């Protein structure tokens, strides 16, 4: 019943979304406050002496972090933002969110699980940045500080301060400040509005280029989230006859003919993505009946409430009082059938199932039939027979025709006998069991086996069943121009019958003979009339009641029902103009006569893979899992039906339909259901893209976070990783119903879809849908390849480590070692150690001894290469034996690790300092299971001659790290001791290089923090708005 | 496009039995075998069928189309007069007509002319739904020999008769390979270089014959 | 009304095999498994918004000539005679299925044995794979890329376009269509045309296929400078604010000021640019690809073979004896005849052209020096790994950078009218 | 909105609640028609900030402090000689 009611109606995507804030993901925070004032350079020197607002901070030391729309201001909130802290805080519990269920430690998190959280980070970074860049409006400069451009305005109060963080460029340069000197050096010319759509006198703009603080990299993830939109994108027009279209006339509406101001509707989609949904969507309900039913039972009604038809038994009782019979008599042909009738639901439902035969089969109820099977002696049981014969044909199920037959024969045991196949299957097995194509009887095949002679009746029965059972047709229906198609083993736009449509020509109605299933009707009682005028039969009953049984069998043939006639001209329309207006559109299969070598015996989908099958097409065959269900219709209801349609009396289709239907078209959940598939298909790709960085697959993909370590991993982590990229997914979307679930079925790792049927001869028809592409996961990638350089902006420090001591008053940052410091591998006289390690005690004085991994022993002293996992696995027996060298001995280890998330403390210069606190703790904490963010201690740059004092430091890395760091002393002339940085140029190419294009960044290995943003202003619409119908 | 009803072509009496000896009707004797579908050019008919079912069988003369460029879908119906075998309209369809230019292909005289030069109906849309196994193929072949100028080494009866038509059914589906160069394709109609047959000349469309097929 | 369908693989930049390796073919198929990427591309590319570039595919021209490269190779595995699709491999990648839906990585026992040797300039007709001559539609919505691709691989220069001018093609239908794109860039349209063409194919003369053909020849008329706000066809004409620029912009408007006469007839050419900076024109190569849509269900004028390379001569659908030739241009020089003509009309002022072409030249100067840059660093690479050897981007040589026939092409468009 | 207030005063004007003719709800689809309204600028901008706020805010961040009868012509009759003259 959850799945029940995603059928019939799924959440919607969110998918327009608009930022009116900056777009920009990096910020840049202040670490270390200004050396103001000072000794040396008088106060009066400094802007921030006269409150002139900077574009970046006045400190000793600014670093860069990541913080997803610190400065966006939205209408929807995708609630999937990426904090960070500055690094002299802890960040570690931004690598632990995922699978450190079993980590203990609060400080702490464990490594092998850093691919997979990253991962999940960048999906998230991704997904929460997926807003339309909007357009607000401007002001020209009335100071002289900019030659007269337009500043755009943010929203909002407290906003002059945007209007400096907004526009470096825009700031005097009285200082030699390091700040003043970068300003100092751009390009004036580019701030500001830079070019624009102005079309309509009075309106908006629609659309904006403008120069302004950003980053190229999620301006680049917006700029392709609104191509993927642009596209999907159709207007009024294209609506109005695409809708036409499928109302089949019926209905008109209409657009506007004149200059537009630009509207973004996107819900055009590719046919590729509607199978792919369509198959998602027959997974989930495959077998399990209480799915699809309701969806019946609401095209039942759909159709009551449109169809002209109308069913009044009465009809029937009328014909039937004027019925010839004596009063003397035991029986009445009359009274029995009314009776047997007791004159809807069923034959409203029969219909709809013609739509989705994929997985349902409508069959006729076992109650329907006769308890013991019954006897051509029985004036009851020839009625059943009756209700049955005429029933039948209805149903979806391709063994109507072979029980129609065997219902009589079951009857004529003992009076008419025919050869069966076998003994168990005979000619008195309940007809409802011939349900597959290997029960069809030869004899019902092949007629010739039935004598003429001693089974005269049977053996016509069958001809008839032969020579009169509808013939299957078809109808066009839908508009593909915009609603793609959801058929699969059909051509686009058809729609098949188990009846055939014979289109009428007039509006004016007349009660009509001239049907397929009129004749249907008439022989089935020119039959039963030559079952009773048998002269092997008739002796039997008074020669009143034949009489009255013959006018009976008369009254039924000529009665004037409507049913038939309408099956045959309006009821196929009807269906066609719904078609297109389900939320789950038509699955069918062929429809075959009698032809049961095409039967349908099986229909399966895949969404795994086996062993080391790579291809869909091979696979297929063997990990699908069958769909399908039967459902019960009840033969009496049927037939009263075809028994008593009667039309209105002044009916004029033409115009009839032009009312019931309008009010069917004026509910546009329709488009809003493209927009889901939309996503469904982004969802499943996006999966696949990412489960494939930390396991093995069968798809072809990039791989950039190869570096950061990751255990191995099992189905079982597979799934449970899944579980979140899902999440997020729906999270961000604001979806609260399915997406993946169906998919989620135990191991993801070869996710795969297709859907396959076949036919009783064995003939399999194969279907597996292309691909379409995906931004989601594109822009995931993406960022990765970012990652693979920024990594440093993101808490992630790339190399390893060496603790070792190192005392000096030097002041190189721990982050950006000296060459001669570090060692490899590859170093001479330089010991590494494996898993045969182990240690053997000193005694005597002697010294203790750990094992090689050649197998030497050696001394606790000298440089040694670790790998993280080895300590970890003997954390305390290590801590003990070698902590006490490594401190105030010559011992010096390099921990190899990969990645690790980091942690600073700055300390002053000129006071004394010692590591060893610090990195005690980090070591003594180390645990198979967890590891706390590698602590580095690094001096305070400053702007001035200063003494000098002692430093003993114990951690340093392997190779630069240090790039988050974005200036030092910032708002001084010059940094004199410690690590100097003036404002990375490379970051503003547009406005440091003047023969730079304004349109160039410089993704992957560098992101420009100031670029030339696109801000739209185009209309959303809702489509009853333009569109507008004609009543 | 103009769809239009395919009339029978026999019409049954009441003698009729199935008889060995009586005459096969193909099919063509019943309700609807068959539906027909005119326009007054190719392309039209072909972009038709991008939107409409074809699996059971579209078969074209595109030698004098009986009453102008048309397509015929077979229907469902069968015939069951030629034991112990059940055909289709669309096979019975390519039956009648492949048997009766096999036999036109006896009796060619250079100056005696014959309503069409290659009497066989060519398979054009659905293949898909046959394979190399079924009667529906192996037709198709034959058909195509027939075309090209093959002719039967068996002596084919004036007066057709059901024992005949199942006894030649059988063969066709007994045991062996195509020993022929010729194979089936819905793409157009092939006529081996060295070929008697001159339809290629006679027709603007449908036939094309590959100069490295002998 | 087009009856053949054949397309023309790529040829080597005087390579041992297809320029393409493992490691760009992944980056293709990172997000979409299958290697018909218009979808895809169109993604990436961003609405020519601003330069798009990246570490492998550094311009849109790069990823248009990647996805040739890509199709070239692995269509020569279901082309083969035999027509055998899932047996053998393609650099570890092998065809999904018959219906070349996708494609994936190798299993081992494919793996194991060695890789299909593919050629250079191969011509195939598709009609000779049964799976794509037995589904029309399949076949229709696919050539409509294959064809971009043959566009792109009859000559050693850039994507071919087609342009022609003819009254009868406005009809009741395609006026009130047009109408509706009033304010949008030609990328936004093309970009929904696109997605249109592959869901319902056009027809011969349908509504869309003229439509998209009316649109071509606007935006032409205008790039030349034919066509502005004071002489439009029709009051349509595309617009730009910046012409010169890196990252042009152009706008679908309209104007009363002034109607252009127009010669009945139908009159019709081929252009393409001959310069490299072409893989950095959004425009330009989305023009090709419209074009490429229109050949699914229309059968083009024949281009001369005197004007394609040995090669790509008689090739049935594409290529002939007597046909059109080819008009080629340099993007630079054009932006001169644009500005030239406007301001023989007198719209523009001697210093805005000074002020245009300035600009300009600044453009072309880092248009080139990155695509040479680019270049080197791929010998660079080839000279190192000769086992993986490719071409991020199609190979261009010195003498494609000047102009010749530029002027001569300028006029032949501005004749249309 | 326009449009409503006119075709309702089309009522008022001819003392009836509905008004014959009308200005809204007509057979033409005018759903691209635009009216002038306050919401935007000149330079096509949103006035959801007033320009004069605007301009103030963005001078506001580059602000600096120091340190620490009867008439034979025309036939007109009237009744004064003065009113004659
Ligand atoms: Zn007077």
């Amino acid at each position: 019943n959850k799945k029940t009611a995603q059928l019939l109606h799924a959440d919607t995507p969110r998918l327009v979304t608009w930022d009116a804030g900056l777009c920009t993901s990096f910020k840049i925070v202040p670490i270390v406050p200004a050396q103001v004032p000072q000794d040396v350079l008088a106060y009066t020197f400094f802007t921030s002496s006269y409150a002139i607002q900077s574009p970046f901070p006045e400190a000793a030391v600014s670093r860069i972090v990541v913080h997803t729309r610190w400065a966006s201001n939205v209408d929807f909130d995708r609630d999937s933002s990426v904090i960070m802290a500055p690094p002299t805080e802890n960040n570690i519990h931004l690598f632990k969110q995922l699978l450190n269920t079993e980590t203990l430690s609060v400080r702490g998190a464990n490594p092998l699980m850093f691919r997979a959280n990253v991962l999940h980070m960048l999906l998230e970074f991704v997904l929460d940045n997926l807003y339309l860049n909007r357009h607000t409006g401007f002001s020209q400069d009335h100071t002289p500080f900019t030659e007269g451009a337009n500043l755009r305005s943010l929203p909002g109060p407290d906003a002059e301060k945007w209007y400096s963080i907004m526009y470096p460029t825009r700031m005097g340069t009285p200082n030699v400040s390091k700040i003043c000197n970068f300003v100092a050096s751009c390009v004036r010319n580019r701030v500001g509005r830079f070019d624009r759509a102005q079309m309509m006198n009075g309106a908006m703009s629609e659309w904006v280029d403008v120069f302004e603080t950003s980053d190229a990299l999620t301006v680049s993830i917006r700029g392709r989230w609104m191509a993927r939109l642009a596209r999907m994108n159709i207007n009024p027009t294209e609506i109005e006859w695409a809708l036409t279209e499928c109302a089949q006339g019926y209905v008109t509406v209409t657009s506007p003919y004149a200059p537009s101001v630009n509207r973004l509707m996107p819900y055009r989609i590719s046919n590729a993505e509607r199978q792919i949904s369509q198959i998602i969507r027959i997974m989930n309900i495959g077998n399990n009946a209480t799915v699809i039913q309701p969806v019946l039972q609401d095209i039942s009604v759909l159709l009551q409430r449109i169809s002209p038809l109308q069913i009044d038994p009465t009809i029937i009782s009328n014909t039937m009082s004027t019925v010839s019979e004596s009063t003397t008599q035991t029986l009445s042909p009359a009274s029995s059938i009314l009776g047997k009738l007791r004159p809807f639901s069923s034959f409203r439902v029969a219909l709809a199932g013609w739509l989705y035969n994929g997985v349902v089969t409508t069959v006729i109820d076992d109650s329907s039939y006769p308890k013991d099977g019954g006897s051509v002696t029985s004036l009851e049981n020839l009625w059943d027979f009756f209700i049955l014969a005429l029933a039948l044909p209805l149903t979806t199920d391709p063994c109507a025709p072979v029980k129609a037959f065997m219902t009589l024969a079951n009857m004529m045991v003992g009076f008419e006998t025919i050869p069966m196949d076998n003994q168990i299957y005979t000619q008195s097995r309940r007809a409802s069991a011939f349900s597959t194509p290997h029960t069809w009887p030869r004899c019902f095949m092949n007629i010739q086996l039935i004598s003429p002679i001693d089974a005269p009746i049977l053996r016509q029965w069958a001809e008839i069943i032969h020579r009169y059972w509808p013939n299957p047709s078809q109808i066009r229906y839908g508009a593909p121009n915009v609603f793609g198609s959801a058929n699969l083993f059909t051509p686009p736009e058809v729609l098949l019958l188990p009846i055939d449509h014979q289109p009428a020509n007039v509006t004016t109605p007349t009660l009509d003979f001239t049907n397929e299933l009129t004749n249907w009707r008439a022989r089935v009682c020119e039959l039963m009339k030559n079952l009773v005028d048998n002269q092997r039969y008739q002796p039997g009953w008074t020669q009143s009641l034949v009489s009255s049984m013959r006018g009976t069998l008369d009254k039924l043939k000529l009665i004037k029902s409507m049913t038939p006639m309408y099956l045959q001209q309006l009821a196929p329309v009807e269906l066609a103009v719904i078609a297109p207006m389900l939320p789950f559109p038509p699955f069918q299969v062929p429809y075959v006569r009698l032809d049961r070598d095409r039967v349908p015996t099986m229909v399966g989908v895949t969404r795994q893979s086996r062993d080391t099958i790579t291809q869909p097409a091979l696979s297929l065959s063997t990990t699908n899992t069958t769909v399908g269900v039967p459902l019960a219709l009840d033969a009496r209801a049927i037939t009263v039906a075809l028994l008593s349609g009667k039309y209105p009396p002044d009916l004029v289709t033409n115009v009839w339909y032009a009312d019931a239907i309008y009010p069917m078209y004026a509910d546009t959940e329709v488009f809003s259901n493209l927009q889901r598939d939309m996503i469904t298909c982004e969802a499943v790709q996006t999966l696949v893209t990412l489960v494939a960085q930390i396991s093995e697959t069968q798809y072809p993909v990039d791989r950039y976070l190869d570096w950061i370590p990751s255990l191995r991993a099992s189905a079982a982590t597979a799934a449970t990783f899944a579980e979140w990229v899902n999440t997020s997914m729906k999270t961000a979307f604001d979806l609260s119903d399915m997406l993946l679930e169906p998919l989620l079925s135990g191991d993801p790792r070869m996710t795969q879809l297709a859907i396959q049927y076949q036919q009783y001869n064995g003939r399999t028809f194969n279907v597996i849908p292309e691909m379409p592409g995906s931004v989601i996961a594109d822009c995931v990638q993406l960022t990765a390849e970012v990652f693979n350089h920024e990594y440093n902006l993101f808490g992630i420090a790339r190399g390893d480590i060496i603790i070792g001591r190192v005392q000096s008053t030097h002041l190189w940052s721990p982050l950006a070692p000296p060459p001669d410091l570090v060692f490899d591998r590859d170093t001479p006289g330089v010991h590494i150690f494996g898993r045969d390690c182990r240690i053997s005690f000193g005694m005597n004085g002697a010294a203790p001894m750990i094992r090689d991994e050649t197998g030497m022993m050696v001394p606790f002293e000298g440089n040694w290469i670790f790998p993280l996992a080895l300590w970890q696995m003997n954390t305390r027996y290590f801590n003990q034996q070698f902590d006490a060298w490594i401190k105030t001995g010559e011992l010096r280890i390099r921990i190899e690790m990969g990645a690790y998330p980091y942690m600073l403390h700055y300390y002053d210069p000129r006071q004394y300092a010692n590591a060893w606190n610090l990195t005690s703790a980090w070591l003594e904490e180390i645990t198979p299971t967890s590891i706390p963010s590698v602590p580095f201690m690094v001096p305070i740059s400053s702007d001035h001659d200063i003494s000098s004092a002692p430093a003993v430091q114990y951690i340093i890395s392997t190779e630069y790290n240090d790039r988050s760091l974005f200036c030092t002393n910032s708002s001084s002339p010059q940094t004199i001791a410690g690590p100097d940085k003036h404002i990375p140029v490379e970051r503003y190419n547009i406005l440091t290089n003047p023969d730079a294009p304004p349109t160039q960044i410089q993704l992957p290995e560098v992101v420009d923090l100031y670029n030339v943003v696109t801000r739209y202003a185009y209309e959303t619409p809702p489509i009853t708005a333009v569109v507008m119908g004609v009543p | 496009v103009l769809e239009v009803a395919a009339g029978r072509k026999y019409l049954q009496m009441e003698n009729y039995s199935n008889d060995d000896d009586d005459p096969p009707l193909f099919a063509k004797d019943l309700s609807d075998y068959a539906k027909a579908f005119y326009s007054d050019t190719y392309e039209v008919l072909d972009r038709f069928f991008w939107t409409h079912d074809s699996s059971a069988g579209v078969l074209v003369h595109y030698d004098k189309p009986t009453n102008g460029h048309h397509y015929l879908l077979g229907t469902l119906t069968q015939m069951v007069s030629a034991p112990p075998y059940i055909i289709n309209a669309t096979d019975a369809m390519l039956l009648e007509s492949c048997l009766e230019q096999f036999s036109a292909n006896v009796r060619a005289r250079p100056a005696q002319p014959v309503t069409r030069l290659d009497q066989c109906y060519h398979l054009r849309w659905g293949a898909q739904y046959v394979g190399e196994d079924s009667l529906t193929y192996r037709l198709g072949v034959l058909s195509l020999l027939a075309t090209n100028g093959y002719q039967l080494a068996r002596p084919i009866p004036r007066q057709l008769t059901n024992r005949w038509l199942s006894s030649f059914v059988s063969q066709i589906m007994s045991d062996g390979v195509n020993e022929t160069p010729l194979w089936p394709q819905e793409r157009y109609v092939q006529i081996a270089y060295d070929s008697p047959s001159v339809v290629d000349g006679a027709t603007q469309y449908g036939y094309v014959r590959k100069n490295q097929l002998r | 009304a087009r009856a053949a369908f054949l397309f023309k693989t790529v040829g080597f930049g005087g390579l041992q095999n297809v320029p393409i390796n493992d490691e760009l073919s992944s980056h293709l198929l990172r997000a979409g498994n299958s290697p018909w990427q218009l979808t895809q591309f169109l993604d990436w590319i961003s609405l020519g918004r601003g330069l798009a570039t990246s570490a492998l595919v550094p311009t849109a021209g790069s990823r248009y000539y990647q996805m040739s490269c890509l199709l070239s190779g692995t269509l020569q595995i279901p082309f083969r005679p035999n027509h055998r699709w899932g047996d053998i491999r393609f650099l570890r990648l092998v065809w999904s299925a018959p219906t070349l839906d996708g494609l994936v990585v190798a299993p081992p026992q494919v793996l194991a044995q060695p890789a299909l040797q593919a050629q250079a300039d191969r011509v195939y007709d598709c009609d000779d794979y049964p799976f794509l001559a037995r589904d029309p539609r399949f076949k229709h919505r696919v050539y409509q890329q294959l064809s971009a691709v043959t566009l792109l691989n009859l000559t050693g220069f850039g994507p071919i376009s087609y342009v022609r001018v003819d009254e009868d093609m406005w009809s009741g239908d395609v006026n009130q269509l047009l109408m509706n794109y009033f304010g949008h860039t030609f990328a936004e349209i093309a970009y929904t045309l696109c997605q249109a063409s592959a869901n319902r194919p056009w027809e011969h003369d349908g509504t869309y296929a003229r439509m998209t053909q009316i649109i071509l020849s606007l935006f032409w008329l205008s790039y030349v400078g034919v066509i502005h706000q004071q002489n439009t066809y029709r009051t349509f004409y595309f617009q730009c604010n910046r012409r010169g620029d890196a990252a042009e912009v152009w706008i679908l408007s309209c104007s009363l000021n002034h109607s252009a006469q127009i010669r009945p007839g139908n009159r019709s050419l081929f252009v393409m640019p001959t310069s490299p900076d072409w893989n950095m024109d959004v425009n330009l190569i989305l023009s090709s690809t419209l074009t490429g849509c229109l050949c699914s269900g229309s059968q083009l004028p024949l281009i001369d073979n005197n004007s394609v390379p040995a090669v790509s001569r008689n090739i049935h659908g594409w290529t002939g004896r007597a046909g059109n030739q080819l008009h080629g241009f340099q993007v630079r020089r054009m932006v001169t005849e644009f500005c030239d003509r406007l301001r023989r009309d007198g719209v523009m002022t001697q210093a805005q052209q000074n002020q245009i072409e300035a600009l300009a030249d600044q453009t072309q100067q880092f248009k080139r020096d990155k695509l040479e840059a680019w270049a080197r660093e791929d010998d660079q690479y080839n000279q190192a790994n000769p086992n993986s050897t490719m071409f991020r981007t199609k190979p261009f040589t010195n003498a494609q950078w000047g102009r010749g026939n530029t002027g001569a092409t300028s006029a032949a468009i501005a004749a249309l009218i | 909105d326009e449009a409503d207030e006119a075709t309702q005063k089309q009522a008022k004007d001819t003392d009836k609640s509905k008004a014959q003719v009308t200005y809204s709800d007509t057979g033409i689809n005018n759903a691209n028609e635009l009216s002038r309204s306050g919401n935007v600028d000149n330079e096509g901008g949103s006035n959801q900030k007033p320009m004069s706020t605007r301009i103030a805010e963005a001078t506001s961040a580059i602000v600096s402090k120091h340190p620490a009868y009867q008439c034979h012509v025309c036939s007109a009759v009237l009744f004064s000689p003065l009113d004659l003259d």
